[PDB]
């Protein structure tokens, strides 16, 4: 019951999916061939990890996941990688020609040729669910497939599944690892198109993750592998409530109730701690208070913005490991009297806390140290609008000259779609200003 | 109160169906409009290339006329 | 796979085309017999972009050789890699073009264009997923310029949704003395603006200057010039031929490099350029942005950069490369357009070129390329105002109107580059 289906779109979505599902298997003791010796119920069950894994008669635990890309090379690495036996071949869907960093090709020209097949495969997973709860869509903002095809899929999912929950993990572009000049275009187009079809979206700023790996892990030039290992830890913390059971465990939907005050205000800010190397973590145990305090250090956020210059509409703490409420309450009380935590006047100031007792896991050969306790903070702050503002400014500079627009018009799009998408972003920025204004 | 309870759940059904209907119609309009626009751009490109072929035939025909004299 | 179909037309196109295949075959470990004797799996991971695989593990280049005379192509077949090309892919005439664009474009090339299209169609049918075409030719001759532009339009007619890439060799008085080369170049440029997605401007004026001023060659031969071309062509196709994230295919390159459809003429650059008789990343980065290292005779500091693609090859610190690329952009911010943010993209390939520990290849879309077109236009108008040698063109069926239209379109291209050079964010 309460099954969740994960959809990984484009290179960024697929490769992040590799890190997440490898981490999930390590957390649940699932072998690369899908066997889970600790699972005594063969062929099925209603355990907490069954929300993300289905079970075959042969004892294989199969991810409730679909990998989609318009180009085969990235998913071909999954088909021949370490976890190739984990997925049925029909879960890995590939085309022959990608979207070439063009939203129009991903949404219309190339995406329309594979969209029906993807929905059919998604339907096959849904038919195996007795209590399907929603979808988790992993994609980049800047890629043609991650932007164009994701928005097309989200529109189709709303039609075929009504108002069933759809959550995003969205990769916000950064110049350090970006691959296209038109990424601000694809970002604005996909945000506008997906906005009414998404219930909750966790943005991951590649620059924030890039800086954390350099600063906290002493990685000179972080790779996608470095970034994805860190991203999967945040994703694991967010989904740990769905995959594990505990007395102090709080369901993600319960957090989602506090995080979304209006349908369009559904972009939580994520902060994760501790991110520390093995050398620095040796003989240095970080307490509940220390990791909680690091959640309010802006250098640890997954999106670059300054919450101290904005207002809070929700604050959630998702602990995992050796954590008890007594230490949480004392740590929160210390933070309340030492941090710039200003709430809007129409929202309660209490912090919502969840604890999963299962300790954090690390992929062998990685850079993250294995710690006894970790925390991910999910906050709804007006400061996340700064991420929209930076993206919208880049959009305006190019669109004032209509630079690169012919690549989109040539694939069938119109200039009206650009202005309509930009106006929606301008309204979205205005919405974040309005919710921060004090009541009269 | 029972009548109000029926009206609330019917209202939720109607709004959910209307959202599905609007999403389906908006997408179909976009996909059809995009298909026409892309085909129009390709048709214009091919027409210009055909006009180049017509010009080339005119040029070659013009050479035969002067070669006779 | 994502296949590219290679076409070389005319004497210049076949010459530089042959050297290009020799260089990349060595990089991919392909011998003249088409067999693989390399030692790195990275050589064969994307080998199908430029090579077909035949019986006996033979790698046959996906190349089509075109000329209106058998002379150049016969010597290519007698070259070091002449036996690696498919014999049926040789399509040559007998009459020739006589350095007349009309004969290549209208009279003689048109008689041979259909036979070339049959070979193009055969190679495209056996493609799993065709990217497009790359053409090597010169603009100053008759066959590469005339029939080369004719082939582009005819291929564009049957493959309108594929990328058309060209390596165009710009004529210069310092290399060849055929006085109607400005005519042939202007007529060809009139076609390249409309029917190509991306064109590399290989300027013989810059090639001669590099060989003379920098390489200290008093009498530069065509082999000396072509050595620069082969090194440049290997660098600009590195992202296509090896695993990588940036500009891995022709269309993604075009999307990152072409902000406006007509402004698709690139300024290539290569580093190091040292003559017969240890290099650092900052020196390599600074050198590739210098005007003396450009393969087009244009000073980038006389214009502004719309988009730039940078490729580093060899074993080096990627942290250092990122720092130096940021450093050169900050120190030269005035020369990059502000209304295209993050317009410089950098790629690093582990495998260096032959004989070099480290190298840098520069691909730039700069408004200073108008200097190249101004030089051609100035030479064009010096003769067209006197109507010199026009009967050689009008005798094939052309008229003075087509010359005027070609001149105006190229003058419009210069104006458009100046427009976006003067454009401001505010
Ligand atoms: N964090 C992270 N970001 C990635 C990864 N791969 C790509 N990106 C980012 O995604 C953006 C480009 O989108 P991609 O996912 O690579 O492209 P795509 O979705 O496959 O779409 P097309 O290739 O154009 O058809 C850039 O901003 C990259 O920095 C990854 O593995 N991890
Ligand atoms: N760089 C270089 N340029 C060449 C070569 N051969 C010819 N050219 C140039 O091309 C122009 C003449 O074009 P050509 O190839 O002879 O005409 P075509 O054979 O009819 O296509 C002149 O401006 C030459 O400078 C070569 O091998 N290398
Ligand atoms: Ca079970
Ligand atoms: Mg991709
Ligand atoms: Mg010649």
């Amino acid at each position: 019951m309460r099954e969740c289906i994960s959809i990984h779109v484009g290179q960024a979505g697929v490769q992040i999916g590799n890190a997440c599902w490898e981490l999930y298997c390590l957390e649940h003791g699932i072998q690369p061939d899908g066997q889970m010796p600790s699972d005594k119920t063969i062929g099925g069950g209603d355990d907490s990890f069954n929300t993300f894994f289905s079970e075959t008669g042969a004892g294989k635990h199969v991810p409730r996941a679909v990998f989609v890309d318009l180009e085969p090379t990235v998913i071909d690495e999954v088909r021949t990688g370490t976890y190739r036996q984990l997925f049925h071949p029909e879960q890995l869907i590939t085309g022959k020609e990608d979207a070439a960093n063009n939203y129009a090709r991903g949404h219309y020209t190339i995406g329309k040729e594979i969209i029906d097949l993807v929905l059919d495969r998604i339907r096959k997973l849904a038919d195996q669910c007795t209590g399907l709860q929603g979808f988790l869509v992993f994609h980049s903002f800047g890629g043609g497939t991650g932007s164009g095809f994701t928005s097309l899929l989200m529109e189709r999912l709303s039609v075929d599944y009504g108002k069933k929950s759809k959550l995003e993990f969205s990769i916000y572009p950064a110049p350090q690892v970006s691959t296209a000049v038109v990424e601000p275009y694809n970002s604005i187009l996909t945000t506008h198109t997906t906005l009414e079809h998404s219930d909750c979206a966790f943005m991951v700023d590649n620059e924030a993750i890039y800086d954390i790996c350099r600063r906290n892990l002493d990685i000179e030039r972080p790779t996608y592998t470095n970034l994805n290992r860190l991203i999967s830890q945040i994703v694991s913390s967010i989904t740990a409530s769905l995959r594990f059971d505990g007395a102090l465990n709080v369901d993600l939907t319960e957090f989602q109730t506090n995080l979304v005050p209006y349908p369009r205000i559904h972009f939580p800010l994520a902060t994760y701690a501790p991110v520390i190397s093995a050398e620095k973590a040796y003989h240095e145990q970080l307490s509940v208070a220390e990791i909680t305090n690091a959640c309010f250090e802006p250098a640890n956020q997954m999106v670059k913005c300054d919450p101290r210059h904005g207002k809070y509409m929700a604050c959630c703490l998702l602990y995992r490991g050796d954590v008890v409420p007594k230490d949480v309450n004392a740590a929160i009380a210390t933070i309340k009297t030492k941090r710039s935590i200003q709430f809007v006047d129409w929202c309660p100031t209490g912090f919502k806390v969840g604890i999963n007792y299962q300790p954090p896991t690390v992929v062998p050969g990685g850079d993250l140290a294995k710690v006894q306790r970790a925390v991910c903070m999910l906050s709804n702050t007006t400061a996340i609008a700064e991420a929209w503002a930076r993206l919208d400014h880049k959009f305006d500079l190019m669109y004032a000259k209509r630079a690169f627009v012919h690549w989109y018009v040539g694939e069938g799009m119109e200039e009206g779609e650009f202005s309509e998408a930009r106006e929606d972003m301008a309204a979205l920025e205005k919405d974040y200003e309005e919710v921060g204004v004090d009541s009269v | 109160k029972r009548e109000h309870e029926r009206e609330v759940i019917q209202k939720a059904i109607e709004e959910n169906n209307n959202f599905i209907k609007m999403a389906k119609e908006k997408l179909a309009q976009k996909m059809e409009s995009n298909k026409e626009n892309r085909e129009a751009h390709l048709a214009a490109m091919l027409e210009r290339l055909q006009e180049k072929d017509k010009h080339a035939e005119e040029v070659r025909k013009n050479k035969e006329l002067k070669e006779e004299a | 796979m994502r296949e590219i179909v290679h076409i070389q037309a005319g004497q210049c196109g076949n010459q530089i085309g042959a050297k290009f295949w020799e260089v990349i075959s060595d990089e991919h470990g392909i011998d003249p017999t088409g067999s693989y004797h390399g030692d790195s799996d990275l050589q064969l991971e994307r080998i199908n972009v430029y090579y077909n695989e035949a019986t006996g593990n033979k790698y046959v280049p996906r190349a089509i050789l075109v000329d209106l005379e058998p002379g150049t192509m016969d010597s290519v077949r007698s070259g070091p890699f002449g036996q690696i090309f498919r014999p049926d892919n040789f399509v040559f005439g007998q009459s020739g073009a006589g350095n007349n664009w009309a004969k290549g474009h209208y009279t003689e090339g048109a008689e041979l264009v259909d036979s070339v299209l049959d070979v193009v169609r055969k190679e495209s049918e056996s493609c799993d997923c065709l990217q497009g075409f790359q053409l090597t030719h010169s603009l100053g001759g008759g066959t590469g310029s005339g029939m080369g532009t004719l082939l582009i339009s005819k291929i564009r007619e049957e493959y309108p949704d594929r990328i058309m890439n060209t390596f165009s060799v710009m004529p210069s008085p310092k290399v060849s003395d055929t006085v109607v080369e400005p005519y042939n170049a202007t007529l060809s440029v009139h076609q390249l603006v409309e029917n190509t997605d991306e064109t590399y401007c290989i300027d013989n004026e810059a090639l001669y200057d590099i060989c003379f001023r920098t390489l200290k060659l008093t009498t530069p031969t065509y082999g000396d010039l072509n050595h620069l071309v082969s090194a440049t062509m290997s660098g600009v196709t590195t992202c296509l031929r090896f695993p990588g994230q940036l500009n891995a295919d022709l269309r993604k390159l075009a999307v990152n490099m072409v902000p406006f459809p007509r402004l698709h003429f690139f300024m290539p650059g290569f580093a190091p350029l040292t003559s017969r008789g240890a290099l650092t990343v900052p020196e390599l980065t600074q050198q590739m942005f210098d005007s003396k290292n450009m393969m087009a005779a244009c000073d980038p500091r006389h214009g502004r950069y719309l988009t730039v693609a940078a490729i580093f090859r060899g074993r080096m610190s990627m942290k250092e490369v990122d720092e130096q690329m940021l450093n050169v952009q900050n120190k030269n911010s005035s020369y990059f357009v502000e209304w295209i943010p993050n317009n410089v993209k950098t790629a690093v390939c582990d495998i260096p070129p032959r004989g070099l520990k480290m190298s840098a290849t520069f691909i730039g879309n700069s408004t200073a390329i108008q200097e190249l077109f101004k030089r051609i236009s100035e030479q064009f108008t010096a003769m067209f105002r006197r109507k010199a040698f026009l009967h050689w063109y009008t005798g094939e069926g052309m008229d003075e109107m087509e010359f005027t239209e070609a001149e105006s379109n190229m003058n419009d291209l210069v104006s458009e580059y100046q427009q976006y050079q003067d454009a401001t964010a505010d």
